[PDB]
Order: C-alpha cells, then structure tokens, then sequence
RNA sequence: UGUGUGUCCG
C-alpha cells in the first residue's frame, strides 16, 4: 500500500501546486487590473465635478446680459425660410435688407 | 490502522477536489466581470466629449458677447 | 336712376384737403393741405366750372379774397344759428312740432296707467305733473336750431345726388349768416364782429396763415368774410345739436320725477360747461381737443376721491392738474392772448376741478365727451406718430422672455391637463426632465406654490398637435362686405389722376371682398392653408398694406391696416384658429368683486399655499402693438405653429409686413414728389417710410392677449399674491387678492391692500419693460375698491349708473337700408331699451322715445330721399292727407301683429320676453281699455293672412302669417340669390348653390314640420345644422344701401332696377301700414269672439295661420301665458295679514310666492336714502367615447344626431331617421357615433327647449344693487299649480317691480315689508310628457355632397380616441 | 519505511498548504484595494444627476437664446468695427453685458451710438422703481402756486399774495410736498379753500412765529383794486399767525399790511 | 502515534482549506452584489450622458453656423 | 367726365 500512497499523495501535491499557480495568476490578473485604478474613474470624477462647475458659472452668467434689437431679423429669418422649402432665393426686387 | 489511513487519505482527496471546483468556480466567475468592463471604456469618451463640446462652448460664448 | 346714396350720420373721418381745389376755382386764397402738389395742379371736370356760374359770382362778390379755416368758426356757428330765415325747403321742420308734443303727452300718461295697472304706480302723486312736461319741452334751448339744422342736412343730402353735368346750387340766408351749397362743398358767409381779436389787431383765425400786414390790407374796407368746408361738417353740427337737446331735455325732466336730488347733473352746469368749451374752442382753434379730452381723467378722479381718502388717494387727480396745466402753457405760448383771454380760457378745467356733485351724477357727465366735436386729420402728422415707436430701437432682456415663455407652456399643457382627461403623451427623451417625471408616471400635475425651480423643464416638453385646422364652422367670414387693398402692380391707381397729374399705366377691376370672393376659381380652406405654408405671400405683387385713417375721435390720428385678398384671407383663417384653439388657456373675462362674491368661497380661491381684503390697478394696451418685435415673438409663434400641422402660417405677418410701403389710400393728396418716372420705385417723404418693425392694430389681437396674459401669469408666479385679469376694449383690470387675519380690525387692511397692490405694479412695470413695452406710472392708478371696466362702473361693490351713453343718441334719421321706417323705429326702441336697463328713472327716456318716434315718422313721410321732390307718401297710399288719429292708432298695435310698435313698457321689467304674441294683445288690450275705443279689438286682430312658405315658418317659429310683420332680408337674399345664378365662378360655391338646391330646401323644410304633434322650435333647431343653413348664411351678407346700390355684379344683372322694386316695395308696405279695414276677414273675428282669455286666443290666432302648412296637426311647444296676467300683488304691511291667503283660502288655499327686505346694510355710497345707492349681503350623463380634438362636422353630426334620438324616444324609427342626414356630414355609418353621443333620459322636451336648453339667458333689465337686499321664497308654490311657470322671469319680475315701486321714497319713508304675489286660476295649465312620432323617413340624396368647407369631410376618426 | 515516506510526503502537502494560505490571504488584500479603490465610483452616481440637472437647464437657456437670434448676431469685433464709422448700429442684434455697457455709456470717449444710448436709458430708467414713489408726482414752485391759484374766485385778492408768499417760503425752506399734502388733505375733508389757506398758514411749523416779506411798492397804481379794503396801518411785531401775509414799503417811509 | 497526528495535521489542513474556501465564497457574493448595484444605474447613467451629448452637439452645430 | 371719395379686425 506504499505504492499506492505514494502515487495519490504525489498526484495531490500536483493538484494543489496546480491550484496555487492558477490562483497566483488569478491574482496577477487583478493586479494588472487595478494597477490604473481601472483608467478612467478619477479622471472622469474630476471632470464632472470640472463640468458641474463650468455650467453653473455659465448658467448664473446668463442671467446678465442685455440684448439689442436689430433690422434685419425678419428677412433673414424670411430668407432661411424660403431657402428651407423649395431651396432658391425669394423672387427679386430684393427684401428690405439683403445681407 | 491501514483502515484509517485509507479512509483519512480518501476524506483528504474528496476535500482537495472540493477546493479543486471551488477555485475553478471561483476563477470562472471572476472572468464574468468584463461586463462592469462595458461602461468603463466606452463611456469615457462621452465624457470626454461632453467636456470638449462644453469647452467650445464657452470659446464661443467669448465670441459674440461684447463683455470688459 | 343714381347709384349714389349718402349717409345721414357721420361715420368717416374729416380731411379739408380737398377744398384747396374749391378756392382755386373761385379765385379765393386758402391752405388746408401740407401737399405743395395741390397748389399746382389741374383740376377735375367738375370744380372747375364754378368760374361759369351766375350764383356763384353773384354770392363771391362783395368778400376779400382771403379766407379762413373752419375749424375756427364750429363754434360760431353753434351759437349764432337760429331759425328764422327762409329755406327752401316747402314744409319746415317745425310746422309739424305741436303734434308731436301730443303724442308724447299720450305717451307718458298711457306709462302711468300701465304702471297703475300693474301695482307699481307711486305714492303721493302730484296733480301737476303733465304742465310741467309741456313746460320742460318748450323751454328748451336748442328746439329751434334742431330745426334748422335737420332742414340744412335735408338740403345738403338731397343735393349731394345729381353726378351728371348741370348741377345745381341751393342758398340760404338766416339772418347774419350766409350759405351756399353746390355738390358736398358748403361755403359759409359771417359778419367778421364776431371774430376774436388778437393783439396785433388781427382774428384768431388768420395768425396761422397770413402776416398782421397783409391781413390788414386784404381786408380794408370790408364787413363779411368767406369760409368753406365740405358737407361733413354739417352733419357733424347736426349731431351735435341733437346730443345737446337729448342730454338736457333728459336733464330737465328727470328733476320733475325726484325734486330733492336727481342722478343727472343739472341743466344750467352743463350749458356752462358748453359754452366754456366752445370759448376755448374759439381761441385755440383745433388745438382746444387737447384740453377737451381731459374730461374723462377728471370724472374719474373726483369719483376716486369719494372713498376713505388714503395718502395716495389724491395722486391721480394731482397727475391730471399738472398734465393738464403743463399742456394749456404749452399750447399757448406761441399765441399772442390778451391777458383777459388768458384768464377766461382756463374756466373750462376751473369749473371741472372744483364741481361738487355725488358720484352717480359725476358717472353721467362722463358720458358728453364728445358733444364738442371732432378734430381736423391731417396724413402728414398720423405718418409721423406711427413712424415713431415703430422703427425705434429696444433692448431686451432674454432671461424675462424665456421665463415667459416656460409660464405659456406651462398655461397651455395645464389647460390641456384640466380637460380631455389625463396628460398629453409627451414624447422625446423623457430624462431632460428630472422632477416632472414624477407628476407623469403618477398621472398629476403640479399645484403651483413648487413650480419655481422646475420652469424650465417646461422647455423640452414634445407633442403631437393638439388642434385641428378644419374646425371652421361658419363661412360668413370671408365674405363680409367690407373693402381690401390693390395689388402692388397697381398701388397708385387709388388716387385721383387729376392731383397726380399722370394717368396709371396699370388700373384695378375690383376692389371689394364680395366682388372677390365669387371669381376665385379655386377657393378652399386647405388651398388657403397650403398657400401659406408654401410662404406664397412674399411674392412682388402681395405687398402692399395701404393704411386708413379711423372714424370720430380725440386723437391727432389713428390708422388701420388694409391687405390683398389672399393676405386678408389668411389673417382671417388664423384668428379664426386661434379663437376656438389656444386662447381658451388664457381667459380674459371673470369681472369678479370681492364685495359680490361668498365669503368662504373667496377665501378658498385667494389661499396660494381669515378675511380676505382685494385691491386692482388698470393699464392701458393700445400702444403695445407698436411695441412687438420679432426678437420677442419668434418662440411663441414657432410653439404655435408647432401645435397644429402648419409650419409658416402665423408668422405671416413678421415676414411681410417690413418689406411694404407704408402709405396711407386717401383719395385727394397722394404721397409727395410722386412722379410717373420715379413710380415701380417711389420715394420716402413726409407721408410715407419703408421700414416698420413694430406690429398694427387689430391684426394678431388673440396672440398679444395671450402673452399679456403669460407676463401677468409669471408676475403672479414671480410674487407669492393671487393676481386675476381681465382684458376688455384697449384696457386690462388687475385685481390683486391680499387674505388677513382674524385680528386686524378694518383700518391697515386698506393700507396693506394698497401695498400689495403698488408691489404688484412696480414688479409688473419692470418685467414688461424687460420685454420691451414701458409701462407709464404717471398715468396708473391704484385703488382698493373702485373698478371701472368697459362698459362697467363699480364702487365698493355700488354700481354706478351710466346711461347718457345711450339715451342721447337717439335721432330721427339712421342707416336702416333704404330709410325704413319699420328699421329705425326698431333702432329707437332698441336704444331705449339699452338706456332704461341703466339709472333708476323712466320717464325721460321714454319721453325722449317718444318724442323721436313721432318726428321720424313724419320727415319720412315728407322728406324720403329715394323719391322726387314734391312726393308725398301718406296722400297717394291713402287718398287722402294722413292725420294724427290714424298715425297714433297705427304707433300703438304691436310689431308681432305688423304695427310698429317698438316702446313695450313690459321690458321695464326683463329683457326677454317668454311669448310675444300674448304680451303684445296683453299691450293692445290695455292700451284699448284706457281709452274709451274697447270695440276695436278684434278687427285689428283679425287681418288676413299672408302667403308663406315652411321656410319662413322654420326662420320664426313665434311668429305669425301677416305681411306687415316682415323685413327686407327676404328681398335681398333673393337678390343676392338671383346674383349667384349668373355669377359666382368659384367652383366650390356653385356645387354647394345646385341646380335643385330649393326645391331640397322645401323637402326638408316640409318634412321637419310632418311630425304629429307639430313643434317649430325642434324643427328651427335642427334646420341649421344642414346644408341648408350654410346657404342661408352665405346668403345673408348684405349690410347697406350704397353696396346694393353701386355694386357691379348685382346690377349688371339687366332686368328691372333695383331702384324701382324699391320704390314699389316701399309703396306696398307703407300701404300695409295706416289703412286699417282694408286687410281684415269677417271669419276669424267670431271664433275669436267670447274667449277672455290671453293664451287661447293667441293659440287660436297661431293655429288659424299656417293653415296650408299645418293641415290638422296640432302645434305644442309656442304659447306660453304673460307674466303680469299671472299674478297679482297685494303689498302687505309689517303688521298685516293677507286677504287671500286667509278670507278666501279656506278650502284649499292659493299658491303664492313671497319678497321680503334684508336689513344688513353693508355698505352704502353716499347715504342709505335711497334703495338703489346700497347693496346687501347674499349672492343674487357622460359618452361611452369622447374623441379627441374633433372636426366641426363631427361635432355638428354628434349634437345632431342626439336631438334626433333624444326627441323621438317613443318609436322605433331612431335608427332609420338619422342616417340620411348623417351621410351628408361625416364618413362615419350609423351605429358608430351613437356610442359618442351623450346619454339624456328626461321629460317635458319642452321645457327643456325653453329653459335647459337655454335659447336666451332671460336676466334683467334693472341694476343690481336692489336685488342684494331682497330675498324671494318660492317653495310656497307648493305643487306649483311640470307648469308653465318660468322661474327666471318670476325672480326678474318680483326683483324689478319692488325697484320700480320704491324708487324715489326713502329709506325709512318705505312702509311696506313683505309682498305676496298670488297666481291667479286662469292663464295657468299643466303640460304632459310627449314625444314626437314620425311615419315616413325623408328618402332625399344627399350623397353628392362631397366637397370641403362646412359639408361632408373624409376620415372625421384622426384624432385618435379616449 | 512507508511511515517515513508518508512523513515527508505529508510535510511537503503542509508546506504547500502554507502557500496556499499566503496566495489567499494575498487574493484577498488585492480584493480589499480593489474595493477601496473602487468605492469612488457610486458617488458619481448621485453628482451625475446634478450635472445632468444643470447641463440640461444651460441647454434650454442658450438654446432659446440663440433660437431668438437671427443669421446676423454681429459678432462684438463686427459691430465695434461698426460703430467707429458711420455710427448707426449694424444690421441683425448684438449681445452686450449690463455692467460693460453701462461702463461705455458713463465715459465720454467711445462716441456710443445715440440711438443706443437712450435705449439703454429707457431700459434701466425703470430699475429704480419701489413700494412708494411709483405714482409720486413732482412739486416745483410754479406748480404748487398754479395748482393753488386755480381753486381760488377771483383775481388781485390778497389771498393771491398769501398764496405767493407760501409758495416761496415753502420754496426757500423746502417743504412743499407736506403742505400740499395737508392742503389737499384740508380740501377734502370739506372746508373752504380759504379755510384751507388759513390751515396752511395756521399749522405748518416752519410758518409759526415768522416775520412777513418786505416789498418795495411806487403808488396806488400797482396794487390791484381789489385788495383796497385789506390796507391796514403796521403795528409792532408783525406775525404770520396773526394774520400777515405780507408787507409794502413805499418809497417815503410808508408801511402798510393786509389782514385777512 | 505517527498516524493518528498524521490525522490531526491533516485534519486542520483540511480545515483551514474549508476555511479560506468560505471566505473566498462571501468575498465572491460581496463583488457579485456590488456588480449588481453597478450594472442597472451605469446604464441609467450612460443613456443620460449619451442624451446630454447628443443636445449639446445639436447646440454647437447650430451655434457653428453663426460666426 | 370722379372706376363705389370713404365706411377694418373683434
Ligand atoms: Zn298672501
């Protein structure tokens, strides 16, 4: 029965070495992983707290300006229209402000 | 005495093959979490974008409005 | 004859252009227009012989050559102006004046027996009652210079006719005064006494034309001088003189009805206040308006100071005083008076600030505005106002417009939210929204205090369309008679080519919007949609946009926009959407008084998240329009578009209007250095610009409502108080509700109130700026309880009587189509009715009827203007001279029987009236019964049937088959008929106008009336929800005689002339009228004999007419009993017990109905004397399947086919009788919409046509303040004698009788507490449960109505289903 | 023999097991890292909706800010190039800051546009608007005298001259809104506009114990007719209160005052 | 003697391999639930992202045209 | 010869 004992303990050191090397492996693979942090995460973090902030600035700047009314703004809205539908500029003479 | 060493011995080989498919299940589904992998890659660079589209944005804003 | 026929009142504006030409052919020097054009240029044909004629020279032969301006001399004329020349007309005006005089002697005394009737009468009457009527007409002012002034305008209308060559001239001479009159020009010859002096030595009149030198030397040796003006200033003195003598004839009689204090001014304040203002007007020349229009301002502001006088009570009318001081320094300084005429010009606002009168009397003088006259237009100033505030340059602020714009969205889906069950299904992305989610997901929807932070979630908001683009359901809107602008190939051929010196190479057919609407070959509602949307109104020929002038003002000039056919189309296409679509989110209406409204009820609707105290402040929109920009209205007009299926259609208007030529169509200046060279590119000068930005009145009112009404909405939100509005005329009414506590006693709430209020104001002030419209807070106002609103007074919860308005516009003479007498009879008695509705007292009013009935009649029986001179109709239509017993006789039969009778004293008490037949023989009875002639009653109620057919029958189910009770509508429908036979190319027209389209008309018509029992009201229902009624109403678009006089298609017809059917016409009827035994029968009198009874005898009366088209059948559904015949009062004292209810009621007793007096007084403006100063406290099945946003049509089928089941409940037929009408209107077979129609289960169908239904809303015809002290017990009725008892008018009668019995007593004087008013056993029935039953079916095709417009539409199911 | 072998064979197992322990225990540190590395990123997860909140509501703001905006927004360079010659602001809308131009608008070296100038006037003329002077009018001397003058019968009456004299001294004490105020309180509540004047000249503090004007007068020709019967002789130490309302000095050392 | 320690060392062998077997099992259900709380919500977030980008570019391409 | 001198949206 030495034989046989022999046989099935060396076949257990073997299975367990075996285990050994796939789990260090399994662990240099996750290692490997996480050696970036995954990549993007803190970067990405950064950039949305980057980005929250640039549209909030953006949002409260909005709140102060002063707008002038031009004439031109319905011809060229009236242009862009006619341009829209039936792609060709409107019938001649020209409108009040062709520019 | 040889009875029980056989029996010790054949409770150790049903032990080590527990181990055995315990750490195959185990690596099997560690190998599952490339899914948590999908929203890593791609996702980032709509972010990135976001950002640039932002960042034009405000060079543009720069442009038209008369400001100091 | 003539195709010509001038109006008899002023309805257009006054421009002297023109004259210039005048005084250039007399050889006379004047200068009315800033045109140097005219000074050079060649005159007409006419106008021009003027040089040639004998009259003409003989007048101009002893005057200086210089003239002056007529605008100077109104004045002078008013007061020098008596009659006591010669005329040429043969009967004068004041030959027939005594009669007149009697008749309204009788008049009044016949008011006083009805009332004596009724039980209203009076207490401690006064014998000398009728004396001091006679008195009061006679010691009037202006009685004689109406005379003379109505003798003028007859002369000066029958002249104006005569185009031809060979005109005449006419010549009066009065004493100091000179006129000559020649073809609508008047030249006016006056002594120069009378003229005002200047320092310099020189009139008034000519500072402005003429140097102190060369006046001085033109005049020399000369007493009289030479004016001329045209034929509308005549009329505008006519009118003048009228509203004068109405308003203080009105003045003087009603001091007889209430001695100690009247609700009218005075008689002698108001000849001051005239003649200060035609002093002012004499000195300053047409500059005076300025002033004359701070009347108004006044008024208001001593009416705001009769209240609790807070601080800022007194700053409106410190505002008025400064403006009006600042603005009399101004426009005198140049001028050079005398310190005597500088100290007695500024009476006029002296006397107005220091009056001293109640606010009901102050109320009144508001209403003499314009008893002063009209200003002098000029295009060249009106040009430049418009040009400023329209091509002015705004800054905006974009955060303000796009919170507007979040609170539009949010309005619009709330109103969606609120009907039409749940949310709209909002597509695109639903994340962009994080906080609304919530609201959808669960199926709600925001409150209002939390809509703050989630505003602009309202952004991102899709949809499909909400609203349909086929919803028209009438099609009398595009055409109207009314006129448009030319093409821009022809833009200068609407001048006079004499003044432009150059012949159009280009002239225009047609100019109207009937003459157009027939030759559109292909004229459709989605071809007009189409040609919108493809932007076919930019092309080179549909701009123009000419102006014109507007009507009688105070103004220096207003003007309205005009626009080619297809432009005029498409605007009319969008307010006709946005009418019945949006704009039903934004309600401008309400007119609620906290002061008039439950206590609890108020308090629920002022909570945001306890007394609750209301203020209000009123803006002014009228100068918005010029104040809209693209930049502001882009996104609202985008979000429209988007709402329904067009993409370029409400934006039409931003797109076209700045590319146009702004000028204005006036036929005698044309705009300046305009030459034939310089014509497909005209220049800009003084009349005329090329760039507009800002909007135009009247055109996209409903959009501008809309977002007045957001900004407002956003204010609201913006500031935690509860804000509503109303929007009438050119004026917006904020009220501002405030809530306080318990414990605040009553002293600081107005304080607080008026806080909020300017809070509110000063918010509102800075975000419409922000939008770009200003606001001007020297001219706002704030109050806590005084509310005036169009045509609405209010303070603190009084109203405030306003019928001068009304009562002084009433006159012989008025446009009625051909002069018809029966026309203006109706007008008068329409006015009156209005007046009376108003005030606290009767007599002058009707007195003022009165006395206009007669003096009607009787200047058209001898001066109508469509015949010859000489022609008398009351000699030849008789035989023999027309007297006064006749005439009195003929003015006394009511208008149901044909007798022109229009002064019902029944409407003293409510508007609508439940049958007219029985209340007018309740009217003939009494009136026969007052005088001793009883034994006439049944040969004037006899008469003789007429010839009529089920057409007319179904027009007026309550009428009657006499021919005198007709109008002129039937002669022009066939007129306008017989055009369409050989007109109307339109395609689309002449399908619907068939060849068998009558004799369809009287299918239908006969077999709606074969049912058994015969209803009309059912049958009138239902006949216009055919084909039928869309021909009627195209048909029905005539409105005046000038159109049917001078239109092109109607009479080159051939045939007879109009003006002979006319004539001949007018002939028949007058015939009809003031016979008497000529159109009576000997049958009907005996089976009307021995009834004594008001509903039997006008049953038997209805059953007898319509005899050929009512067989046997009975008729159900048309006689309803008169109120006064029902009950009767008894008045009981305090202390008293009822004689009815208790000597004669023993066996079962009477049912009566009860009024007593509340004794809460509330409160009271100035004291409680009078009843009418106070007010008390006390308020006076589902479908199966609903469609969404569903199509005219369909809904038309859908109401149509439940009257149809709902009627015949009792047959099987339901099934069979609904489809032939269903298959000319839907796409949809029976047995599918019937699971769309309202379930109805009730009985007495007829009262649920009368009342339910609600064909009149009924109301009353007496002021309010009575009816809060008064509460009415009906339940003693019991088993109520389900009746014919209307509950409505019962209230309305008990309310206006207590009024009209104590309203000149007082308060403490009034002895009576309670009234009972018992039902009497006579007049009274009981109605059953029928239904009607039809045997036949009517077996007619109308399956060849597939068409568009208002007829049979493809797939009605495209809106989607709830 | 075979108890030996096993011996060994079972203390190499051991050994192995040893290691296999240090490969767990290492497994399982590399998973703790991994988990506090990872911990940060469930906290974007919530500041994620925040971004989202305020990239969407920028996104509305700009988007309807440029919707309003035409094809000729006249970038800043365009239209200060513009404004140099020919002056006139360029064709389309522009865009400027609140502060920024009202900065260009206080200096008098740009040579801003006119036109722009009085609408930025009109925009920010209406900033300065409260609970109270928002219907307050303004009162000038001429005006307050005009306004009393026109509730008065009559002309040259010394009530005119009273009228006068308030009005200046109300001008030179500046206090006239509290007399108009209390005048046209006076005035409303019923009495006479004399009676009112005598309020006014009886209550206002600034008139108690003041010594009336002196005015240098020729003859009888300058003073009006009506006031002939109002001359009374001077007594020591005149007083407004008293019934003063003014003083003449004629050129021969004669005194004369008016009573009302 | 030899075998019956021979038991026992193989005995606590075997226990301390059940062990770390446990352990490695609740370390394994623990990344498993924190997996699961980060598979639905990224996706939430991602569509979010993917929808802001998508507004934002719509933006820009429209403001592109304008200079 | 002076095209209907004008008389619109609600
Ligand atoms: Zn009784």
């Amino acid at each position: 029965h030495s034989f046989e004992e022999v046989v099935q303990t060396l076949a257990s050191l073997a299975t367990v070495v075996q285990q050994q090397t796939i789990a260090s492996e399994s662990l240099e693979q996750r290692i490997t992983s996480l050696e970036n942090g995954l990549k993007p995460v803190y970067d990405m973090a950064k950039t949305i707290s980057s980005l929250n902030r640039v549209c909030a600035e953006m949002v409260a700047k909005y709140d102060l300006l002063v707008m002038t009314t031009g004439r031109a703004t319905a011809t060229a809205a009236a242009t862009e229209a006619y341009w829209a539908e039936h792609g060709q500029p409107p019938p001649g003479p020209s409108l009040y402000e062709e520019s | 005495s040889f009875e029980e060493v056989v029996q010790t011995l054949a409770s150790l080989a049903t032990v080590v093959q527990q181990q055995t498919i315990a750490s195959e299940s185990l690596e099997q589904r560690i190998t599952s979490l490339e899914n948590g992998l999908k929203p890593v890659y791609d996702m980032a660079k709509t972010i990135s974008s976001l950002n640039r589209v932002c960042a034009e944005m405000v060079a543009k804003y720069d442009l038209l409005v008369m400001t100091t | 004859q003539h195709t010509q026929y001038p109006d008899a009142r002023l309805s257009s504006p006054i421009v002297l252009d023109q004259c210039d030409l005048v005084t250039r052919a007399c050889g006379l020097y004047s200068s009315y227009s800033l045109n140097p054009q005219l000074r050079n240029c060649k005159l007409p044909k006419h106008i021009y012989r003027l040089k040639y004629d004998v009259t003409v020279t003989k007048f101009l032969s002893d005057v200086p050559v210089a003239t002056l301006p007529i605008d100077f001399i109104v004045p002078i004329l008013l007061k020098a102006l008596s009659g006591n020349g010669f005329c040429p007309v043969e009967p004068r005006c004041q030959q027939f004046l005594d009669e007149i005089i009697k008749y309204t002697m009788q008049d009044a005394l016949f008011l006083k027996y009805y009332l004596k009737n009724v039980g209203a009468q009076e207490d401690c009457v006064d014998d000398h009652f009728q004396e001091k009527i006679l008195s009061s007409i006679q010691g009037n002012e202006f009685l004689h210079q109406m005379f003379f002034w109505y003798d003028l305008a007859i002369l000066t209308r029958r002249g104006r006719l005569n185009r031809g060559n060979s005109r005449s001239t006419w010549f009066v001479h009065d004493d100091l005064i000179d006129i000559l009159g020649y073809g609508d020009y008047v030249f006016w010859k006056i002594p120069i006494s009378l003229l005002p002096l200047n320092t310099q030595g020189i009139p008034h009149a000519a500072m402005d034309w003429y140097q102190t030198s060369v006046f001085k030397e033109a005049v020399q040796g000369h007493t009289h001088i030479v004016s001329v003006s045209t034929a509308d200033v005549l009329i505008m003195c006519k009118d003048l003189i009228t509203c004068r003598f109405n308003t203080t004839l009105i003045s003087k009689i009603a001091e007889v009805e209430d001695p100690v204090c009247s609700d009218y001014p005075n008689f002698k304040i108001v000849s001051m206040l005239y003649q200060s203002g035609d002093y002012l007007l004499s000195i300053l020349g047409s500059d005076g308006y300025k002033i004359i229009k701070f009347l108004e301002p006044l008024c208001l502001a001593k009416i705001q100071l009769c209240s609790k006088y807070t601080e800022r009570k007194g700053r409106f009318l410190t505002q008025m005083h400064l403006a009006v001081n600042h603005t009399l320094e101004e426009i005198t300084e140049i001028r050079a008076l005398k310190p005597s005429q500088a100290h007695k010009i500024r009476e006029f606002h002296r006397t107005l600030i220091r009056l001293e009168m109640t606010p009901q009397q102050l109320c009144e003088l508001f209403s003499i505005q314009k008893h002063w006259g009209h200003p002098v237009l000029h295009s060249e100033t009106a040009i430049q106002k418009v040009k400023k505030h329209a091509t002015v340059l705004k800054a905006l602020r974009p955060i303000v417009i796009f919170e507007t714009y979040c609170v539009f969205k949010y309005s619009i889906a709330k109103h969606y939210f609120d009907s039409q069950g749940s949310w709209y299904s909002v597509t695109s992305d639903r994340n962009l929204t994080p906080g609304l989610n919530s609201y959808i997901k669960r199926n709600q929807f925001p409150p209002l205090p939390m809509i703050k932070e989630l505003l602009w979630e309202f952004y991102h908001l899709d949809h499909p369309p909400l609203f349909s683009t086929k919803i028209i359901s009438d099609l009398s809107i595009f055409i109207k008679d009314r006129a448009t602008a030319v093409e821009r190939t022809c833009w200068d051929a609407v001048f006079e080519p004499n003044v432009l010196g150059y012949n159009p190479p280009h002239k225009f057919s047609t100019k109207r919007v009937p003459e157009q609407f027939l030759e559109q070959e292909n004229f459709s509602i989605e071809n007009v949609l189409s040609y919108a949307q493809k932007l076919e109104y930019l092309l080179p020929q549909y701009r123009n946009f000419s102006f014109s002038l507007k009507e009688k003002e105070l103004n220096v000039g207003r003007t309205f926009g005009k626009l080619p056919y297809p432009t005029r189309n498409v605007q009319t296409l969008c307010e006709a959407l946005l009418a019945d679509g949006l704009a039903k989110a934004f309600p401008s209406n309400m007119m609620v008084v906290t002061e008039r409204e439950q206590k609890e009820s108020l308090l629920h609707q002022a909570s945001w998240h306890a007394t609750v105290r209301g203020s209000s402040f009123v803006t002014d929109l009228e100068k918005y329009n010029l104040a809209f920009r693209y930049e502001f209205t882009a996104p609202f007009i985008e979000y429209c578009n988007r709402c329904y299926g067009v993409k370029n259609v409400f934006n039409w208007m931003h797109y076209t209007i700045p590319q146009c030529y702004m000028h204005v169509s006036d036929y005698y200046n044309p705009p300046h250095n305009l030459t034939l060279e310089n014509r497909n590119n005209p220049p800009e000068g003084p009349s005329s610009y090329r760039g507009h930005m800002g909007g135009i009145e009247g055109l996209q009112q409903k959009l501008w409502t809309s977002i007045s009404c957001a900004q407002i909405s956003l204010v609201e939100i913006k500031t935690g108080f509860k804000l509503r509005s109303a929007v009438m005329g050119d004026n917006q009414c904020i009220t501002v509700l405030s809530v306080f506590p318990l414990e605040t006693d009553a002293d600081e709430q107005e304080q607080s109130a008026e806080d909020n209020a300017a809070r509110v104001a000063a918010s509102l002030a800075k975000v419409t700026s922000a939008c770009g419209i200003f606001l001007k807070p020297d001219e706002t106002f704030v109050h806590s309880g005084f509310i005036y609103f169009g045509k609405k007074q209010y303070l603190n919860g009084v109203q405030l009587p306003q019928s001068l308005k009304t009562a002084t516009r009433m006159a012989p003479l008025s446009d009625a189509i051909f002069d018809d007498l029966q026309g203006t009879l109706a007008s008068i008695g329409t006015a009156f009715e209005r007046s009376i509705s108003e005030t606290r007292h009767i007599f002058p009013c009707r007195i003022t009827a009165a006395f206009h009935t007669f003096f009607s009649v009787r200047i058209l029986q001898y001066h109508h203007l469509g015949f010859n001179k000489g022609f008398d109709l009351g000699q030849l239509t008789l035989g023999k001279p027309l007297d006064f017993g006749t005439i009195s006789l003929a003015l006394a039969v009511p208008q149901v029987l044909g007798g022109l009778s229009f002064l019902n004293p029944e409407k003293c008490f409510y508007r609508n009236l439940g049958d007219p037949v029985t209340s007018g023989l309740f009217q003939l009875k009494t009136y026969l019964r007052m005088i001793e002639m009883d034994d006439l009653f049944l040969p004037l109620i006899a008469k003789n049937p007429g010839n009529c057919t089920a057409i007319d029958f179904v027009l007026n189910p309550s009428g009657l088959n006499v021919p005198g009770s007709q109008d002129l509508t039937s002669f022009l429908r066939q007129i306008v008929r017989r055009t369409i036979t050989l007109s109307a190319k339109n395609k689309l027209i002449n399908t619907l106008f068939h060849a068998s389209a009558d004799f369809e008309d009287e299918m239908v018509c006969k077999w709606l009336l074969s049912s058994t029992p015969v209803m009309s009201r059912f049958a009138a229902d239902i006949f216009s929800r055919t084909p039928s009624g869309k021909r009627l109403q195209i048909l029905g678009y005539l409105e005046g005689t000038r159109t049917l006089l001078a239109s092109k298609i109607i009479n080159n017809n051939t045939e007879t002339p109009v003006l002979d059917r006319l004539r001949k016409i007018t002939l028949q009827r007058w015939s009809l009228w003031f016979s008497y035994l000529d159109h009576c029968d000997n049958i009907l009198a005996e089976a009307l004999t021995q009834i004594t009874c008001t509903v039997d005898l006008a049953q038997i009366l209805r059953e007898y007419s319509w005899a050929h088209i009512l067989e046997g059948r009975p008729l159900i559904g048309a006689t309803l009993p008169c109120m006064i015949e029902q009950f009767k009062v008894v008045w009981l004292k305090p202390y008293e017990q009822c004689p009815q209810c208790s000597n004669a009621k023993q066996p079962g007793g009477k049912p009566f109905v009860s009024v007593a007096v509340k004794k809460h007084i509330v409160s009271a403006w100035p004291n409680a004397s009078r009843i009418s100063w106070t007010i008390g406290d006390g308020i006076p099945g589902q479908p199966a399947i609903k469609p969404k946003c569903p199509s005219a049509a369909l809904r038309e089928a859908i109401e149509l086919a439940s009257r149809l089941t709902w009627v015949t409940q009792g047959s099987s037929n339901s099934d069979l009788l609904i489809k032939p009408f269903l298959e000319a209107r839907v796409n949809l077979s029976v047995q599918e919409i019937l699971q769309m129609t309202p379930s109805h289960y009730s009985g007495n169908i007829v009262h649920r046509y009368n009342d339910q239904y609600s064909p009149h809303s009924f109301m009353a015809n007496r002021m309010s303040n009575s009816a809060t002290r008064l509460i009415v017990s009906t339940n003693t009725l019991g088993e109520f004698s389900d009746s014919n008892i209307i509950f409505q008018n019962v209230i309305n009668y008990a309310v206006a009788l207590f009024d009209i019995k104590f309203r000149n007593t007082e308060a403490t004087d009034i002895q009576y507490n309670r009234a009972h008013l018992h039902l009497t056993k006579c007049c009274t029935r009981e109605v059953p449960a029928q239904y009607l039953t039809y045997t036949s079916t009517l077996d007619l095709d109308l399956t060849r109505y597939r068409e568009n417009e208002l007829i049979y539409d493809n797939n009605p199911l495209k809106g989607g289903l709830n | 023999h075979s108890f030996e072998e096993v011996v060994q064979t079972l203390a190499s197992l051991a050994t192995v097991v040893q290691q296999q322990t240090i490969a767990s225990e290492s497994l399982e540190q590399r998973i703790t890292s991994l988990e506090n590395g990872l911990k940060p990123v469930y906290d974007m997860a919530k500041t994620i909706s925040s971004l989202n909140r305020v990239c969407a509501e920028m996104v509305a703001k700009y988007d309807l800010l440029v919707m309003t905006t035409g094809r000729a927004t006249a970038t800043a360079a365009a239209t200060e190039a513009y404004w140099a010659e020919h002056g006139q602001p360029p064709p389309g809308p522009s865009l400027y800051e609140e502060s920024a131009i009202r900065g260009k608008i206080e200096s008098r070296d740009e040579t801003v546009p006119q036109s722009v100038r009085e609408a930025f006037n009109n925009l920010d003329s209406t900033t300065s608007l409260t609970e109270e002077n928002f219907g307050k009018p303004d009162i000038s001397a001429k005006d307050l005298r005009n306004i009393m003058y026109d509730h008065l019968p009559g002309f040259g009456t010394a009530f005119h001259q009273l009228v006068q004299v308030i009005c200046k001294l109300g001008k030179d004490s500046n206090s006239l809104d509290i007399i108009h105020a209390e005048f046209q309180a006076s005035l409303a509540e019923g009495d006479s506009p004399q009676c009112a004047l005598i309020q006014i000249t009886k209550r206002v503090p600034i008139f108690q114990d003041a010594a009336p004007p002196v005015i240098h007068i020729r003859s009888r020709g300058d003073i009006p007719r009506a006031c002939q019967k109002s001359l009374r002789p001077v007594p020591p130490s005149p007083k407004i209160d008293r019934g003063w309302v003014c003083v003449f000095q004629l050129q021969d050392g004669k005194t004369l005052g008016l009573k009302i």
